[PDB]
């Protein structure tokens, strides 16, 4: 008995402190990923403008 | 190679180039979007590209050219 409980104590706060660490990791990953798609949706919307630009010129020639 | 962009050709029905590959199929069956595809994707591929619109609706030929015009194809 004794040596079950404290196997369980022990796996099990090796899994919840595991699982939130985990949790910061991909808070981690999350924050990163955040920060690429911010990143590429500003490119992506000057990318927009740029080549309409582009459009609008050859338009005008 | 000649290539479409659809990987559905360039897989399975592969054309190139001196090919002569008929497009077929029924009207509004998505014919037109095929051929235009592969004129637009030809953008540096260096190659020269002709639209002949036999018999096609004034409106029709005048959509496709604007399509053309604003891809820069
Ligand atoms: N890969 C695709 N994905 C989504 N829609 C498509 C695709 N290819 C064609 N279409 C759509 O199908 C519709 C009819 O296509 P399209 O006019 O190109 O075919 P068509 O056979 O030339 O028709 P028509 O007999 O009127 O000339 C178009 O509005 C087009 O947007
Ligand atoms: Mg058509």
């Amino acid at each position: 008995t004794i040596r079950n409980s404290e196997e369980l104590r022990g796996k099990a706060i090796e899994q919840l402190e595991k699982a939130r660490a985990r949790l910061k990791k991909v808070e981690m990953d999350a924050d990163q990923f955040r920060v690429n798609g911010y990143s590429e949706i500003e490119r992506e919307k000057m990318n927009l403008i740029n080549s309409t630009y582009k459009t609008l010129e050859q338009f005008e020639n | 190679p000649l290539q479409t962009g659809l990987i559905a050709i360039d897989a399975m029905i592969p054309v190139g180039r001196g090919q002569r590959e008929l497009i077929i199929g029924d009207r509004q069956t998505g014919k037109t979007a095929v051929a235009t595809d592969t004129i637009l994707n030809q953008q540096g591929q260096n190659v020269i590209c002709v639209y002949v619109a036999i018999g096609q609706k004034a409106s029709s030929v005048a959509q496709v050219v604007t399509n053309f015009q604003e891809r820069g194809a």
